[PDB]
């Protein structure tokens, strides 16, 4: 634990601030992630196809 | 008393071990809880900083004599932080501290002293 | 580069230059691939389609060292007269991905 005093009330404020602006951070990097994701996608399905007729 | 005696009247080189501060800063808190007496931190007194003060500044050497006192409080830290005032005033009025870890003594140290929140 | 694939079609792999290896059991197959990801057969080893699907699983568990001898499904021949179900292997990569039957 820590021993409770006014200066560490707001700084557990603030990491949990920092730990709420570090969640939405790391869900857009998932969205990005997703976005390029199901950009190889049809790319690998059109290579393995080409594969195929080869 | 004894000690400045033994170090600046007869020229030794005495070495007090003060134990457990916190038992005097707890017959403190009861004898100026007994006056109603305005509190500091923690329900201690008010003038509990001039009184570890005046334990702890009668030590030293003096100009042109022999002797010298080195004195060792020990601290039983309550919630072993740096913010409980025992502690806390005993830091302020003295210079420097030996800090123990319970984290090293866990893992079998001894002496678990962790550096870094220690100085002289 | 190695292949295990077929019994008699690997030699046309062979013609191909890259080595390779043929058993038609399942288990020496996977000991020859077993010394071929000890001594590392040039990085590429293509496994038949429907005799291993996933070949992956056993050979991460015998090796954990690292993905240099890359594992890949190649497609038997005779299935390969038939169609490739690409969309449904597709599938089930999206699903070993991410567990969900989501398709694109």
């Amino acid at each position: 634990q820590v021993s409770p005093t006014r200066m560490n009330l707001l700084q557990r404020r603030g990491q949990l601030r920092l730990a709420q602006k570090g969640v939405d951070l790391l869900k857009k990097k998932r969205d990005a992630l997703v976005a390029e994701f199901f950009g190889l996608v049809r790319e690998a399905m059109e290579a393995r196809k080409a594969l195929d007729q080869a | 008393t004894v000690a400045e005696y033994l170090a600046f009247e007869h020229d030794y080189h005495v070495l007090v071990i003060l134990t457990d501060m916190t038992n005097y800063c707890e017959a403190l808190r009861e004898i100026g809880a007994a006056r109603e007496e305005i509190p500091g931190r923690r329900g201690y007194p008010g003038y509990m900083y001039t009184d570890l003060a005046t334990i702890y500044e009668r030590a030293g050497v003096v100009e042109g004599k022999k002797g010298s006192v080195t004195q060792i409080p020990i601290l039983s830290m309550p919630d072993d932080d740096r913010t409980h005032p025992i502690p806390d005033l005993t830091g302020y009025i003295t210079e420097g501290q030996i800090q123990l870890s319970r984290e090293l003594h866990r893992k079998g140290i001894y002496p678990p002293i962790d550096p870094l929140p220690s100085l002289s | 580069m190695a292949v295990i694939a077929d019994p008699e079609t690997a030699q046309g792999f062979r013609l191909a230059g890259l080595e390779g290896y043929g058993a038609s059991s399942a288990e020496e197959a996977q000991s020859l691939l077993e010394t071929l990801v000890e001594r590392g057969g040039y990085a590429l080893v293509a496994v038949d389609e429907a005799l291993l699907p996933d070949p992956e699983r056993a050979v991460e568990r015998l090796m954990r060292g690292r993905d240099l001898p890359v594992l890949l499904p190649i497609a038997g021949l005779k299935e390969a007269f038939q169609g490739h179900d690409v969309e449904g292997y597709m599938r089930e990569l999206v699903r070993k991905t991410i567990g969900f039957d989501i398709k694109l």
